[PDB]
């Protein structure tokens, strides 16, 4: 299933990159 | 015992039942022997009492207890 | 609001506490009238469906019916003028007299004996006794009729109808007394509301 | 009639119990205004607190016939999620005050207040001298026999203590004060008698010189000693 | 000025304040406690209908379930809310003419009134969908539930006094809560429990008064033997001694 | 100073600080933490060890009830402690370099840390009475038990994030988190529920986590239809995003 | 079922739409 297992893993590395941007970002945070 | 449980209950609904206390008041004047003690006004039959009395005070002086584990009827 | 505030304390003293009171103590002493009371204990025996096809027919139409036509219920029922709740208003509906019927006579039933239990009220104590007694010999005519459609079975009396000596429902004391409860509960919730409506 | 008899008050302290009075048995003069010195930890405020009935002894008691207030400007009686009307409508039904008497009791602490549509806000949201007026206002909304003041005259701004300073002039002939302060000019315009607190004990001065004379001999026999 | 009348004044005003405090400020604490016992009896029901069914083929599951739940319920809240009175005001002692006992029956009040609103409404709204909801004798349950609600603010009461300035006690009599919802056999009838662990379960008085409450409310209900009210009775009564004793010989301490 | 090491310092601060606060103060916090666990292992055992004799002669009680049990009593822990981190150290936020971030995951960490200490205690005296303890595949345990650790302190943020400024939200979720006990399946194996409501319960993630873990602790343990880790890997993904996300939005408010 | 659909389409997009919307508030904060 080659649409299907693309579409799933493009929406998991999205929300992945999210969430690694925003803890980067959380921990940027402290100055 | 034939020769079940339905048959020990009937006899525990019977025993507290109006018409064997009917049959006990014609066999032994229960009514007689329960007004006897007048020093104790709290667990006496006073006299000239309704039938619906007689029959409450009767089922406070006999108790009856099933044991379902055994099947066995306790009658005091 | 300008008659939240005038509720006061004695208007709702009164209109919660004693006039129902005054009500219920003439109604009860004066108006109610007396019922007697037939308690009868059968079984159908040769069976849970049988004794829940029983309990089915005691409360149905048609027995009703035959029992109107035999022992005249709603003459009966409409005799005590003196109460105007418990009396059986003349010219009233079929339904209402299947619910007033059902009201009078109770039937129970214990689960693990299946035995079944009728109690039947009544004006007076022999007619009570008769409509018991004429319950009874319906159902066991009904059951034999039952069995011989299909086409053995009788009914089993453990404690015949009784004729009662004395009534027995209508406790005037016992509800005075319940009615003290309930009556000071509810001025106690209504009056803890109206005090904290009142201080907003 | 203010009486502390067997007045023993401890506080509880992990090397044994602080004893603060021992024994403090102890008549106040009556319809006088009181001045309450002694040095710092002598226990100045905590009887005022006793008089007041914020904290109970621990052994004895304090009887009294007249009405004692509160410490005047105290903040800490209120509830910070609670507004101001409903504080004061509170401390009403605290001392069973009728609905009209709470009414205009709630109109005077709002017009002394001046603090505007934050009276419908609560104290959480208050500051330091918002909650010192509302706690000011609720201590005038009743009628004391004895008010207590323990450095209540430095709160607020000019203007406030001018205000305070002019109600409290008026109220003078009518109601009897307790005051602790540090400045003895108040304790000279403002107090009849002197009562002077030093390790547990209280000693009565008719005369307010007697008493601030004997204070300062014996902040100096304190400070003579090495 | 009789101490009775400012007593009544001090404690209609620790009542309306409670009431201020556990009712939402927008007036909505009244859906969540009506959601409460809602969920309960979906779960319930979705869950332990059949087993009721082969139980017994009389009383049918949401009004026995609504009579042992709401007076459970009732018994729970007592002794939360009063094990938590003493150590919640401690402010409002400032003023003189408050004590914790006055803090501690205002919100056994609240809490009493609160849940008779609560088993009102259910009555209404199961009578409503057309089951049985007149209580055949009323006295009897009436009494039953007084003798629980005294258990319950007695139990709270001691909970509050022997508890203070430790407030870890209060952190596992919680967890000691949630076994007794089962224990006392609210949910499912006790008449299915085998008896080799029935005299170990017959220590609970709540159970006692759960199914003398039962079987005054419903019409032929069969209770087991030794379930007699002189048992919680008793206990009741030397909880509430043991808790006013307690509360009168650490009187000054509770205050702070 | 980088913002790691300074991160770090005040996690260590804020972590020992929740130390104190949870734990008790005369170090005895190690007491009530250890008598939870056994407190239901007791309770259970006397109230359904036949039961589970009838479900399968295969795995003893004790050990298959704690490897479910302790998981989910770190989850409850993670949502409980973690939605109310920020509504408990309003007085810290006056200093900088602080954030509200930084206190739930001391207290993630906190709890953590104290559940993985019961953990071993458990399994090290299931071992010391002949059990079976050592997992058959510890790698499998490792990444469920790291997936449900992170679904729980997602919906615990989430939950401070979202119901802040309204405290009674706190109040609800308690009470759903009860049924939440019996609905996962973690004290009667999920094999004797008659399909006709599972469609319904396969919608829980910590169900689906819990018998995950059993299957990858014991030897040959049956592992029913639909109990993929795509589904609670994808939640707890999903609501970690929204929590951060939702976190970063409401930032500068959060800390007032 | 065009009703039912409808309304079961408006809500996924109604939610769709809020998500993506506090998404682009994220981003959108610098």
């Amino acid at each position: 299933r080659r649409w299907y297992n693309l579409a799933t893993l493009l929406v998991v590395c999205c929300l992945i990159y999210g969430v690694v941007s925003l803890v980067v970002a959380t921990i940027r945070d402290h100055q | 015992r034939q020769t079940s449980r339905e048959d020990t209950c009937y006899l525990q609904t019977y025993i507290h039942s109006m018409g064997l206390l009917q049959k006990l008041d014609q066999q032994l004047k229960l009514r007689e022997h329960f007004g006897t003690p007048l020093r104790d006004p709290l667990f006496r039959l006073w006299g000239g009492t309704s039938q619906e009395w007689f029959l409450e005070y009767y089922r406070s002086r006999v108790e009856v207890l099933m044991d379902d584990i055994c099947g066995l009827l306790t009658v005091r | 609001m300008k008659l939240v505030s005038r509720l006061t304390a004695k208007r709702l003293q009164w209109a919660l506490v004693y006039l129902p009171m005054l009500v219920a103590t003439v109604y009860f002493l004066v108006f109610s009238a007396d019922r007697y009371v037939s308690e009868s204990v059968i079984t159908v025996r040769q069976s849970r469906e049988d004794t829940c096809y029983l309990q089915t027919y005691i409360h149905s139409m048609g027995l009703l019916q035959k029992l109107d036509q035999q022992l005249k219920l709603r003459e009966h029922f409409g005799t005590p003028l003196r109460d105007p709740l418990f009396r059986l208003w003349g010219g009233t509906s079929q339904e209402w007299f299947l619910e007033y019927y059902r009201s009078r006579v109770e039937v129970l039933m214990d689960d693990i004996c299946g035995l079944l239990t009728v109690r039947v009220q009544g004006f007076e104590p022999e007619f009570a006794q008769a409509l018991n007694r004429a319950i009874l010999e319906e159902s066991e005519r009904f059951v034999n009729e039952l069995s011989h459609r299909m086409a053995l079975k009788s009914l089993v009396v453990v404690e015949p109808p009784v004729l009662p000596e004395i009534a027995e429902y209508p406790r005037r004391w016992y509800n005075l007394a319940t009615l003290l409860v309930v009556c000071c509960l509810i001025y106690g919730v209504v009056s803890l509301v109206v005090a904290t409506i009142r201080d907003h | 009639m203010i009486e502390l008899r067997n007045l023993t008050k401890w506080y509880p302290t992990p090397h044994g119990r602080r004893y603060v009075f021992r024994n403090l048995n102890f008549r106040f003069p009556d319809d006088v205004s009181i001045g309450l010195i002694g040095r710092n930890g002598a226990g100045k405020s905590t009887l005022m607190r006793l008089l007041g009935g914020i904290e109970a002894p621990n052994e004895g008691e304090v009887v009294t016939d007249v009405s004692i207030s509160w410490p005047v400007g105290l903040s800490g009686g209120f509830q910070g999620s609670l507004t101001a009307r409903e504080n004061v409508k509170f401390v009403c039904r605290i001392y069973g005050t009728s609905h009209e008497d709470m009414l205009r009791k709630v109109r005077f602490v709002e017009e002394f207040a001046e603090i505007g549509e934050h009276f419908d806000l609560p104290m959480k949201t208050y500051s330091s001298g918002m909650r010192s007026r509302v706690a000011f206002g609720l201590s005038m909304a009743f009628d004391f026999d004895y008010y207590l003041i323990d450095e209540a005259m430095a709160v607020g701004d000019a203007q406030f203590r001018a205000k305070s300073r002019a109600v409290f002039d008026s109220r003078v002939g009518q109601a009897n004060m307790i005051l602790v302060s540090h400045n003895m000019n108040d304790i000279k315009e403002y107090c009849d008698v002197v009562v002077l607190v030093d390790q547990g004990q209280a000693t009565l001065y008719e005369d307010v010189e007697a008493g601030i004379a004997a204070y300062q001999g014996s902040l100096k026999k304190a400070a003579a000693k090495p | 000025r009789s101490p009775w009348q400012i007593q009544q004044a001090v404690l209609f005003a620790l009542f309306l304040r409670e009431l201020k405090t556990r009712l939402g400020g927008r007036w909505l604490g009244v859906f969540w406690v009506l959601l409460e016992p809602v969920a309960h009896i979906a779960v319930m029901t979705t869950l332990f209908s059949l087993a009721h069914r082969a139980a017994m083929p009389s009383i049918e599951y949401p009004v026995f379930l609504i009579t042992g739940l709401i007076p459970f319920f009732m018994f729970r809240g007592l002794v939360t809310r009063l094990m938590e009175a003493i150590d919640s005001n401690r402010g409002l002692f400032a003023y003189r003419q408050v004590k914790p006992i006055d803090t501690v029956i205002a919100r056994a009040m609240l809490e009493i009134s609160l849940q008779s609103i609560v088993y009102l409404i259910a009555l209404g709204t199961l009578g409503w969908l057309g089951f049985h909801f007149l209580p055949v004798r009323a006295l009897e349950l009436a009494g039953v539930s007084a003798v629980l609600i005294m258990l319950g603010a007695s139990l709270g009461l001691f909970f509050a006094v022997v508890t203070n300035e430790i407030p870890q006690a209060r952190a596992i009599v919680r967890i000691s809560l949630l076994p007794l919802y089962f224990v006392s056999g609210v949910i499912f009838p006790v008449h299915t429990i085998p008896p080799q662990y029935l005299p170990l379960l017959q220590l609970n008085p709540v159970l006692h008064l759960i199914e003398l409450s039962r079987a005054s409310f419903f019409p032929q209900y069969r209770v087991l033997q030794g379930i007699n009210l002189a048992y919680p009775a008793g206990f009741a009564l030397l909880s509430l001694f043991l808790a006013l004793m307690l509360y009168r010989l650490r009187r000054h301490q509770l205050a702070s």
